């Protein structure tokens, strides 16, 4: 993960 | 005992409750009719939001009171 959203 | 749930998108539900169900109980009753899973739903009275677990006693709702249905989800996929 590390990176957020959503999507 | 009936009592109405009200959306803002002008639609009134009737439904047959106990006074001893629970907020939960109510929601899925709401999902048979309308098709809202209840983790989407949130319910309203006397300007508090209702929590799941409570029944329409503990509320003070009664013979035909109006709750008012809000929906609620939270995007979910990322990470
Ligand atoms: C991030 O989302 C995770 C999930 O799978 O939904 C949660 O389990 C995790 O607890 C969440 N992290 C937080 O709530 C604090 C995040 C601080 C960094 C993000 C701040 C808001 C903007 C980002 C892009 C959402
Ligand atoms: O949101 C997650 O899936 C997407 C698929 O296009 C990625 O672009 C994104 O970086 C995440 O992995």
């Amino acid at each position: 993960x590390x990176x957020x959203x959503y999507x | 005992m009936q009592i109405f749930v009200k959306t803002l998108t002008g639609k009134t539900i009737t439904l047959e409750v106990e006074p001893s169900d629970t907020i939960e109980n109510v929601k899925a009753k709401i999902q048979d009719k309308e098709g809202i899973p209840p983790d989407q739903q949130r319910l309203i009275f006397a300007g508090k939001q209702l929590e799941d677990g409570r029944t329409l006693s503990d509320y003070n709702i009664q013979k035909e009171s109006t709750l008012h249905l809000v929906l609620r989800l939270r995007g979910c996929k990322x990470x």
